[PDB]
């Protein structure tokens, strides 16, 4: 494995060159919204953006070292989360809004126009106002979603094996965070405060990811991918 | 899967 | 506040002094009813425990009283799944609900959605025997659930997390571990809590369904737990 | 109105 000989630096570059771009929606605001045109506007985003995120995931250190099965696995459980803290990522500079893509800017009060989405709409603005008052850094933000991948879905014969790699892979990316925020000039008290803030944060994604997949779940009870990614967690 | 086929195109 | 007031070893003192008791159930349980029987009954004892347990948490009294609610309602299968994953650490492959009720994944086939989640907990279990997890990072990290998992609905609370991080590291220093492996025990620690969350959510799903409700009858207080939920 | 409201007042 060529990711576990990678300095801090080097890792920093890679997941940087591996991100993906920011996709536009079919939003036309001369058009009028309803609950069926609000989640087909979503929805279509979400499917575009899979596409990306599954090639995105290729070029995560470490992951293409997994049997295939294992990869399909980790996406099949970190989808719904590796979508929201890019949404939050997003979001930052927008206090109180959304921003699914550069034309596609809602408030929660446009969130009520969907079943069950005003409450996960809070839960993303409240994770996002949180990124933003810890001033969350690109490094650090592509180093959590790296994590979310190989981290969601690692619990859920010798394979064991394979989870070792993946438990290694996720210390080199600890230490890469860690490097990042020395480097930023932060005390070793800042610096492990900091790293836990970031990856307690990571359990409120999980929560929204669940709770979303939830009612998405429910919504059809989308496309064949997007359905096949929602059918995995039944 | 298409997920199962898309991580597959090289 | 008092919680920042302590030291390092105050705050594990504190937890440690916190700590509930391991319950007993009140026969080896095969098929839905007698399992949920079992399980509803020592989750209901449980969550008095949890509650007293609570306060006692320091920062956590001083909350508001619908703050505290809050975060009870948020985090309670989540600090009942912990526990459990805890005792179950030396029961490789069985998961120990109480002394007298040790449980393997055969059994968890009598209830519908119980073994996917009987098998994520064993891996949470294996995983924390793996890494030789201690009692006094045991409760910081239960503390931390409480305070955490219904944060982001605070600065007091940021604060208190952030202490319990301090202490968390204090322990792994106390232990000898160099600089490098704190930061990564820390953060292995810290990854674990959000399966924890992923096992509570996937749990929860099915507990509250109208179908499960219906399997045996449920306390008042379990019941209003699991509504809040929703 | 909640059961945990009374269980959390000593
Ligand atoms: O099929 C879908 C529909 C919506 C989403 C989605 C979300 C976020 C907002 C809430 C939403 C939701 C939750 C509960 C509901 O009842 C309805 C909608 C899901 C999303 C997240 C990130 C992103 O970049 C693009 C889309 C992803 C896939
Ligand atoms: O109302 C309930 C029912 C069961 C539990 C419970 C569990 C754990 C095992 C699985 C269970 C479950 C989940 C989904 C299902 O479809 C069936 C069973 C939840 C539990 C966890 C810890 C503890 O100390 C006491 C009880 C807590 C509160």
């Amino acid at each position: 494995s060529l990711a576990l000989s990678l300095t801090a630096d080097q890792m920093v570059s890679a997941l940087l060159d591996a991100e993906p771009p920011i996709l536009y929606s079919e939003y036309d605001p001369t058009r009028p919204f309803s609950e069926a045109s609000m989640m087909g506007l979503l929805t279509n985003l979400a499917d575009r953006e899979l596409v990306h995120m599954i090639n995105w995931a290729k070029r995560v250190p470490g992951f293409v070292d997994l049997t295939l099965h294992d990869q399909v696995h980790l996406l099949e459980c970190a989808w719904l989360e590796i979508l929201m803290i890019g949404l939050v990522w997003r979001s930052m500079e927008h206090p109180g809004k959304l921003l699914f893509a550069p034309n596609l800017l809602l408030d929660r009060n446009q969130g009520k126009c969907v079943e069950g989405m005003v409450e996960i709409f809070d839960m993303l603005l409240a994770t996002s106002s949180r990124f933003r008052m810890m001033n969350l850094q690109g490094e650090e933000f592509v180093c959590l979603k790296s994590i979310i991948l190989l981290n969601s879905g690692v619990y859920t014969l010798k394979s064991l094996e394979e989870k070792d790699h993946i438990h290694r892979v996720l210390d080199k990316i600890t230490d890469t965070l860690i490097h990042l925020m020395a480097k930023a000039g932060l005390t070793l008290q800042q610096q492990h405060q900091r790293l836990a803030q970031l990856l307690l944060i990571l359990s409120h994604i999980r929560h929204m990811s669940n709770k979303g997949m939830e009612h998405l779940y429910s919504m059809k009870c989308l496309s064949d991918l997007l359905l096949e990614m929602l059918d995995a967690h039944r | 899967k298409i997920l199962h086929r898309l991580l597959q195109d090289s």
